[PDB]
């Protein structure tokens, strides 16, 4: 039988533990949401 | 032959040459008909329905579709193998020099020990 | 020595070296469209200079 | 170029090897430059100072494999009889994979896959007969 | 393996360190016996007892194969000469006997006249 | 996406017909662009930050690729003159033509976009379209398979199964495994093109049906190996038998339908006196099997993915041909020995 | 039990069930008619 | 295939007095439950409050599953006498969040197809208040909270409108005396610190709900139990600046497909991540799947079933 | 006649009620096995073809009868297992044996090499699912992957071998047509042509090198002991070595010379390890290496006397090793561990099974002419005509053949059993029936062993 | 009649499956009609029976 | 913590609530299977199958060759000098080299 510890080895990350690229995080369950902010939103005039 | 020379391009079945006679109740047709019944068994595994064998009677659609398409598919099989042989025999008859005949010999061969 | 290690060492020999060759393709090139397009520059030069065809 | 590869097959028919050793460096050198070109895609730090450093380690070692392979084949040909054999190139194939262990202080890897590299190098000169064909039309 | 004199009762002293050494041996001996005593003397069991020492004995040969052998050294190469080596030993024995036989069939017959089987 | 979504999907269907029924070199360029403007909206759909990155990567690597094709079209005006999709004539034109086709099918030096584009789709319906789009440039290659120099077509086939056979090993994303399964199978596609034009199109018939069955088994949402792991015990157990059967056929195994293309690829190649190349095809095919082997361990082994949340209600997906086609994908070895002739 | 909260399928549809059984009849007659036509054409030719 | 060209379409025969109302976050004592029943004078349909056996309340056939068949170790009485290490604690709340999300999907499906006003007792935008109150005391570990937030970010964003009408009731700090006066003996002797934190977290839940421009009306204990006052306040107040006013063709059709299927809505609800208070053991999962298949309820599932209905073979 | 009633076993197990299953699967299989002996045995001077090339006649294969003999026997010992689990799981792993039986009949019957190949590797698929599930101990996957990556790594070179022959020299097909085959000229290009045909059968028939495929499959038990009998069928399933060596490469025996020397050392070293081993199943697993190594020696000599001993040993080992594994299963079901030292006690607790232990052990040695005396001795007699030195090496092996059997006996013939409290009932009526159904067919072969060895006999 | 038909339904299929296999595999000889009287090895002239033996 | 892992229990039929049986559960299924059809194969395949094996239907010219050889010996002894083997299937071959 395979336990939860065995499932964590094949968990969503890199399949193969990373050598150099390990900073890349796992993607979301149903399409990732990116940046909510970092936008202008409504103009101002004098 | 891959490229058409005598046969008409883009055909529904053949239509240019019809005389060949398709197989009737063939063992090849029975296996495709078995797969039509087999597709009507594993469909109840996807959508969870009581009994694979004694379940829904929409299985008749699955058997008929495999037979109808399979009969047309095997008709092309008998046609294409006939054309392949027809061009092969015509190549020997027209050229003659390419083919060579040899019969009756008395040649020595090396015998193995132990 | 033999019946468990050395006579076995034919297929584990082509697993330990196979996984090393496997890691040089999957974990290699940490994303970036930049890096994949830098490799395409070489591929055209291989077909023109390194391989004699036109 | 395939014209460079075709020159490699004409020389071993005789006994001369002084020009054969010069031809072997161009085969290993150009093949090393292919791997050196793909290593640029790994993102090199700074410019030129480390860019040449990555190309230097790959091209020089790959040219060394071909150069020794050309030398060892002619030593094995001059000592004893027999013009061309798969056993003759197997000894030369082992010497080509031996210098990979000089690249990094570990003694193995190259020497561990010495029989693996030696057999694959022998397979190239296994196809000198009509029995083996890499690419064919009919 | 045996020495000049067989070891059975040779070289024994009471002392102080040896007296505590036998006390250490009996401490584990009685501990492992009592857990067997609690398992054997009851009708409620019915079955074969595990014993962790016996399972580890079978695990020593069936497993612990590739966790070991990581220091190869010169001992592993000597074992290879005792394994792959004897296969090359008979190569100069069977071939020499066959070359002796093959020469006899062609010239100066040695095979018996009353031979027909195989 | 209401009624017009079917119309957008219809233009991809109609787009390939333009490529299929063609005599003019600019007409197929129109046919390729009919797909370009119609796949991108289905690539986006819900609008995601990952979807925006994938659609731009899908555009830039493919629009520049088709622009290389138009050069070869214009060299066919400079040299040989005539606008016919029969022969390529010039060796100078073929070098830019085959590389443009390699950007969509050869993949050996142009795989880079595939694992990122296939992962970037938010929907399961978009996964089918990328495995269906590969039918379009295959029709072009079937028309101009002579004259093109075999030295730089067979390199696109040999190297592709090498990078395909290593590129799936360090991947846990289910979309990414199927992305490198494309490149691995595309090596078999670009190998029959020099050696006998037939069975090359049958390789598509086996592949497209096998891949369309695969993603329709993932209609019950799964994006990673661990998400497909929780399927045997928590979800439908009888469904995972069909996932097992399709994955076993994806690799080269005789009692399944997926071995039947691998028959004629070697058979026709061995007839042309080549032995050293088909040997390399068979050893690299083992590397392809390994991805499917690890993915069958989500169906065979326990692996402990029970979870607290449990489903009791019956699942109702789309499933267009997820019942008829897997039966052909599991067993067609005895069913299709003489069927090689029937396709072409 | 009598299947509470309304079942998705009642079991007799007739609009879908009737035509599916009807399509098999349309296929069976069409195949035998061409089967007799093929044998008649083969006898006429040879 | 989905039909949109046909007569059945979104926005048609809807919106005019059909908006969803919710009476949520009103302490441990069920005070909002009594007022919601009288609030269905203007609204057409009224939904019951979700508990442990809420997903299996309809599901397949009438009767609910017994104890272990529904969820392993799940009881509302067990949470009253909560124990640390090996027990309910979090896995009951994760089941409670999944049950409220499932009934919200069916209520939204009841709203989209045939325009009828559905009032829900305790919505999905109220479960985080119930979790954070228990987090203040030593019951739920920090790692289980991160498991909850991952589900929170995925499941909520897929549904376009939260709630048009929101009813928040703030009672006295002596609410434990009202809970002791109630008929249930198992619900009695609950912690006063958990009930006080539940009111404190509800204060920081109504303000972000009002920030999304959703209509909210506050009612006291003296203002409670009124049919005429509650109905007139909701009718007079007009919906403005809210996210409920979306696209009729594109947005309304996409949300309807996700709400139509029960399996599709709860597809993102199950997490691939492993947790100690989530029951990961496959050995218990194999025995539970065997017992559920042997049960006279679903067994073969989806319409046709032997020894339960059985109308036709085809 | 043979196929079709075997296929009808698949709807038999599924249509029958949950209370039955095992009664229908065992009884119906026994009457099909009776009809196999009824028709297949009839042959003239040269055995004439059965019908069209789908399933053909037997020329030198009474080994098909053995597959029909195990056809019900692969269900008898698996009764102790599988009973604890679901009713649907029971039906699945009976049908996987039926699928095994379907493909195993096809291998021996069909006189082919092209279509035989896609039945040769086809037996690996049902056994893989069988091994990877129901394994009581761990490392199922460290035996399951090794089950394929040993066999398929060696057998996939047959695609580049067999097709290469039919493209140049006529066609392989019937084998009765295969007289087009000209002797090989023996060159460096012809080396890999011979190796690719051999390496496929060098794995299934275990040697000294690349032999670790077999012990991993046996030690890590699939289901109880009845599936281990199918693992015995896989060893003899690589029977095409009888057909390839005789027809495809008759002049080539110079390249066989190093491979005999490898298998000759796979007799002393494989037997030495089979002495100090701990596992009861492993001491059958390594004795099965050496017993099948005798056959590989006989094939590569190519003498008419050696094929008589080769065909005999295929049937001899197929009913003696499978008999030994059933005895290993009978101790595994009671003690719940495969350890030899722990499971100790015969006659005192197992009174009637101990006589079956004796008869199974002594058959590994050269008893009064049952089948193994017609098997082993015939090879030893044929090796002297090859070279005089052989019996000096082969005689040492005859000493250690006792050391498999007697060491398995003595380490169980101690009537202590102090730690063991289980094994109350010695054997069920089915368990004693298993032991009789393996030895008594061999005891009937004492009268007439013509249907035990027949390549021109 | 009711006790036998309800209890046994699968029990009849296996012996009938042997008869079905017996009929199918025998009729394959009708496809191979060549060499029946030709080639002198077991050839005999017909006196009363048609085409020697099937 | 194991949570749900602990479930293993020793099970044996032996004699308790079975009297004397081989099949697990139900005395009616046991007698009709484990002693009847289990031993019906013991009576048909072993006892009735012993008549066949090799005895009766000749089996690949084992008994036929003896009668064929004896008549060929007596014929060749009276007329010819060479007994059976002298030149096997060779009469006027078209050269060698």
């Amino acid at each position: 039988q395979p336990d939860v510890e065995w499932a964590e080895q094949y968990g969503g990350a890199v399949m193969y533990p990373t050598k150099e690229t390990a900073h890349w995080k796992p993607p979301p369950w149903n399409d990732v949401d990116p940046p909510k902010d970092t936008l202008v939103s409504n103009l101002t005039l004098n | 032959x891959x490229x058409x020379x005598x046969x008409x391009x883009x055909x529904x079945x053949x239509x240019x040459x019809x005389x060949x006679x398709x197989x009737x109740x063939x063992p090849r047709l029975a296996f495709v008909g078995f797969l039509g019944y087999c597709s009507g068994l594993i469909d109840n595994a996807i959508r969870r329905r009581p009994v694979l064998l004694a379940g829904l009677h929409r299985q008749l659609l699955y058997i008929t579709s495999f037979v109808f398409v399979g009969y047309y598919l095997l008709k092309r099989q008998d046609y294409m193998y006939a054309v392949r042989d027809h061009d092969m025999f015509s190549y020997i008859k027209s050229h003659x020099x390419x083919x060579x005949x040899x019969x009756x010999x008395x040649x020595x061969x090396x015998x193995x020990x132990x | 020595l033999l019946d468990l290690i050395w006579l076995e060492a034919i297929l584990p020999k082509t697993i330990s070296l196979a996984q090393m060759k496997a890691s040089t393709l999957v974990t290699n090139q940490k994303g970036l469209i930049k890096l994949y397009f830098l490799s395409f520059l070489i591929t055209i030069l291989i077909s023109m200079i390194l391989f004699n065809f036109h | 170029a395939k014209t460079v590869l075709r020159q490699y097959w004409d020389i071993p028919e005789g006994t001369e090897c002084h020009r054969k050793t010069y031809a072997t460096t161009s085969i290993g050198g150009a093949a090393g430059l292919v791997v050196s070109a793909y290593s640029v895609a790994l993102k090199t730090p700074t410019s030129f100072l480390e860019g040449v450093a990555r190309t230097g380690r790959y091209t020089f070692t790959a040219a060394a494999i071909g150069a020794i392979f050309g030398l060892t084949s002619c030593i094995s040909a001059q000592v004893r009889e027999k013009p061309d054999d798969p056993l003759n190139y197997l000894i030369g194939g082992c010497a080509g994979g031996l210098i990979l262990g000089a690249r990094t202080r570990s003694y193995g890897i190259g020497a561990a896959a010495c029989a693996y590299m030696g057999l694959t190098a022998a397979l190239v000169k296994m196809g000198q007969l009509e029995g083996w064909q890499v690419f064919a039309e009919p | 393996x045996x020495x000049x004199x067989x070891x059975x009762x040779x070289x024994x002293x009471x002392x102080x360190x040896x007296x505590x050494x036998q006390a250490e041996r009996l401490a584990i001996r009685s501990r492992l016996k009592r857990e067997y005593q609690l398992q054997y003397y009851d009708p409620s069991r019915r079955g074969v007892i595990e014993d962790p020492a016996l399972v580890r004995w079978t695990y020593a040969r069936s497993a612990n194969i590739y966790p070991n052998f990581r220091p190869n050294t010169k001992t592993s190469l000597l074992g290879a000469l005792f394994g792959i080596g004897p296969l090359v030993f008979w190569y100069y024995v069977f071939k020499t006997d066959r070359d002796r036989k093959e020469k006899l069939i062609q010239e100066g017959k040695l095979d018996r006249t009353f031979n027909i089987s195989y | 996406n209401p009624i017009i979504f079917i119309i957008i999907l219809l233009t991809i269907m109609l787009g390939t017909i333009i490529v299929m029924i063609s005599s003019h070199w600019l007409l197929v360029w129109i046919g390729f662009e009919m797909n370009m403007l119609a796949i991108i909206p289905i690539m986006m759909k819900n609008h995601n930050p990952r979807a925006t990155e994938a659609s731009t990567k899908y555009f830039l690597t493919q629009s520049t690729a088709s622009m290389l094709l138009m050069m070869a079209v214009i060299i066919n005006l400079m040299f040989s003159g005539q606008w016919t999709v029969m022969k390529l004539f010039n060796p100078m034109a073929s070098m830019l033509m085959t590389m443009a086709l390699a950007m969509k099918l050869g993949m050996a030096p142009f795989h880079f976009w595939v694992p990122e584009v296939t992962q970037g789709i938010p929907l399961s319906s978009g996964l089918i379209l990328l495995t269906w789009q590969k039918l379009a440039p295959m029709s072009v290659l079937y028309q101009i398979f002579p004259s093109i120099n075999l030295n730089l077509i067979l390199t696109l086939s040999v190297l592709s199964i090498l990078i395909g056979g290593w590129g799936g090993l360090n991947q846990t994303q289910l979309r990414k495994i199927m992305a490198y399964s494309s490149i691995a199978h595309m090596g078999w596609m670009t190998a029959v093109l020099p050696y006998n034009p037939t069975m090359t199109l049958l390789n598509l018939i086996i592949y497209i049906i096998m891949t369309s069955t695969m993603f329709t088994m993932f209609m019950a949402n799964s994006t990673t190996t661990t998400l497909s792991l929780s399927h045997t015990w928590n979800k439908t157990p009888i469904m995972t038998v069909l996932i097992l059967a399709t994955l076993l056929s994806m690799g080269g195994l005789p009692p399944l339908s997926g071995f039947m293309p691998k028959w004629m690829i070697i058979q026709e190649m061995t007839k042309n006196n080549s032995i050293i190349l088909p040997t390399f095809m068979a050893i690299t095919a083992l590397l392809n099997l390994y991805f499917y082997m690890r993915l069958t361990y989500s169906t065979t082994l326990t692996m402990f993915p029970s979870t607290n949340n449990m489903k009791m209600k019956w699942q109702f997906p789309l499933m267009k041909k997820m019942t008829f086609l897997p039966t052909m994908v599991v067993l067609s070895t005895m069913m299709l020995p003489l069927t090689p002739m029937l396709s072409v | 039990k009598f299947y509470i909260q309304e079942p998705p399928h009642g079991s007799p549809n007739w609009l879908k069930v009737g035509l599916t059984l009807g399509t098999s009849v349309f296929l069976w007659i069409y195949l035998i008619k061409q089967h007799n036509e093929d044998v008649l054409e083969y006898k006429r030719r040879n | 295939x989905x039909x949109x060209x046909x007569x059945x379409x979104x926005x048609x025969x809807x919106x005019x007095x059909x908006x969803x109302x919710x009476x949520x976050x009103x302490x441990x004592x069920x005070x909002x439950x009594x007022x919601x029943x009288x609030x269905x004078x203007x609204x057409x349909x009224x939904x019951x409050x979700x508990x442990x056996x809420x997903x299996x309340x309809x599901x397949x056939x009438x009767x609910x599953x017994x104890x272990x068949x529904x969820x392993x170790x799940x009881x509302x009485x067990x949470x009253x006498x909560x124990x640390x290490x090996x027990g309910n604690s979090y896995r009951l709340q994760a089941w409670l969040y999944a049950s409220r999300l499932l009934q919200y999907a069916d209520a939204l499906e009841h709203l989209l197809s045939t325009g009828q006003g559905v009032v829900l007792e305790r919505s999905i935008y109220s479960d985080f208040v119930f979790l954070e109150a228990m987090y203040r005391q030593g019951f739920i570990r920090k790692q289980c909270v991160d498991h909850y937030n991952q589900v929170k970010k995925v499941t909520i964003c897929e549904y376009l409108p939260p709630h048009v009408v929101v009813y928040v009731d703030v009672p006295v700090p002596e609410v434990q005396s009202r809970i002791q006066k109630k008929g249930n003996p198992h619900e009695m002797k609950i912690t006063s610190a958990y009930l006080q934190d539940i009111e404190n977290a509800y204060k920081g839940t109504f303000l972000p709900e009002m920030s999304e421009k959703c209509e909210v009306l506050q009612y006291s204990a003296w203002e409670a139990q009124d049919a005429e006052k509650v109905v007139e306040d909701i009718e007079y107040l007009k919906y403005d600046k809210g996210p409920w006013l979306d696209q009729n063709d594109r947005n309304l059709h996409k949300l309807r497909m996700l709400v139509q299927d029960k399996l599709e809505v709860l597809n993102y609800t199950s997490i691939p991540v492993f947790l100690p208070e989530v029951t990961v053991g496959a050995h218990q999962s194999d025995q539970v799947f065997q017992e559920f298949t042997e049960l006279p309820g679903r067994k073969y599932r989806a319409g046709y079933n032997e020894d339960v209905g059985d109308k036709w073979i085809w | 006649k043979y196929i079709i009633p075997t296929i009808m076993l698949m709807p038999l197990t599924w249509l029958s009620k949950n209370n039955m299953i095992w009664v229908n699967s065992t009884a119906h299989s026994l009457l099909i096995s009776f009809t196999s002996l009824l028709l297949m045995n009839q042959f003239g001077d040269n055995s004439l073809n059965f019908s069209l090339l789908f399933f053909s006649d037997s020329l030198s294969t009474p080994l098909l009868i053995l597959t029909m003999w195990l056809l019900p026997l692969m269900l008898m010992a698996s009764q102790h297992h599988l009973s604890k689990e679901n009713l649907t799981r029971k039906k699945l792993f009976i049908t996987m044996l039926i699928s095994l039986q379907l493909f195993l009949i096809m291998t021996f019957t069909a006189m082919e090499l092209i279509l035989f190949y896609i039945l040769f590797e086809a037996t690996l698929v049902p056994t893989l699912i069988i091994i990877t599930r129901w394994g009581n101990q761990t490392e199922r996957l460290n035996a399951g992957l090794y089950f394929l990556f040993y066999t398929l790594a060696g057998s996939l070179p047959l695609l580049v071998a067999l097709i290469y022959i039919q493209n140049t020299v006529g066609s392989l097909n019937f084998l009765m047509l295969q007289y087009w085959v000209q002797p090989v000229h023996n060159s460096w290009s012809n080396v890999f042509m011979w190796l690719a045909c051999m390496m496929a059968f060098m794995v299934k028939m275990p040697l000294y090198g690349l032999h670790l495929w077999l012990p991993k499959a046996h030690v890590e038990a699939p289901i109880a002991g009845s599936m281990v009998l199918a693992a015995v069928l896989l060893k003899l399933g690589g029977y095409g070595m009888l057909r390839i060596t005789l027809i495809l490469n008759p002049m080539t025996d110079f390249m066989a010379y190093p491979f005999i020397m490898l298998s000759l050392w796979g007799m002393i070293m494989t037997s030495s390890i089979c002495l100090r081993q701990t596992d009861l199943k492993s001491l059958i697993a390594y004795s099965s290496v050496s017993h099948m190594a005798l056959v590989i020696v006989a094939i590569l000599i190519q003498t008419p006397w050696s094929y008589m001993g080769a065909t005999a040993l295929m049937i001899a080992h197929g009913l003696t090793s499978s008999m030994l594994f059933c005895l290993a299963n009978s101790n595994y079901e009671r003690i719940h561990s495969r350890t030899m030292i722990l499971a100790r006690g015969l006659q005192t607790l197992l009174p009637l099974m101990a006589t079956w232990w004796l008869l199974a052990s002594l058959t590994n040695l050269a008893l009064p002419p049952t089948i193994n005396l017609i098997g082993e001795l015939f090879v030893v007699m044929s090796t002297f005509s090859w070279s005089n030195i052989t019996i000096i090496l082969m005689g040492v092996n005859m000493v250690i053949t006792a050391l498999y059997s007697l060491y398995m006996l003595i380490m169980t013939q101690r009537g202590k059993y102090t730690y063991h409290i289980n094994n109350i009932s010695p054997s069920f009526t089915r368990e004693n029936a298993l032991m009789s159904l393996h030895i008594l067919p061999l005891l009937l072969l004492t009268l007439n062993p013509k249907i035990i060895l027949g390549p021109l006999y | 009649l009711l006790q036998v038909v309800r209890d046994h339904w699968v029990h009849v299929l296996v012996p009938m499956g042997f008869v079905f296999g017996y009929y199918l595999d025998r009729k394959n000889d009708e496809k191979l009609t060549a060499f029946r009287n030709k080639s002198l090895l077991y050839k005999r002239e017909l006196k009363p029976n048609e085409e020697v033996t099937w | 913590r194991w949570q749900e892992d602990p479930e293993p229990e020793d099970e044996n039929l032996y004699e308790k609530n079975p009297d004397s049986h081989g099949y697990d559960k139900d005395p009616a299924v046991d007698i009709w299977n484990m002693r009847v059809v289990f031993f019906f194969g013991f009576s048909i395949v072993l006892v009735l199958g012993s008549t066949f094996v090799a005895y009766l239907p000749d089996y690949r010219m084992q008994e036929w060759a003896r009668r064929e050889a004896e008549r060929l010996v007596k014929y060749r002894e009276a007329h010819g000098l060479p007994i059976m083997e002298s030149n096997c299937f060779d009469p006027s071959k078209i050269q060698l080299p």
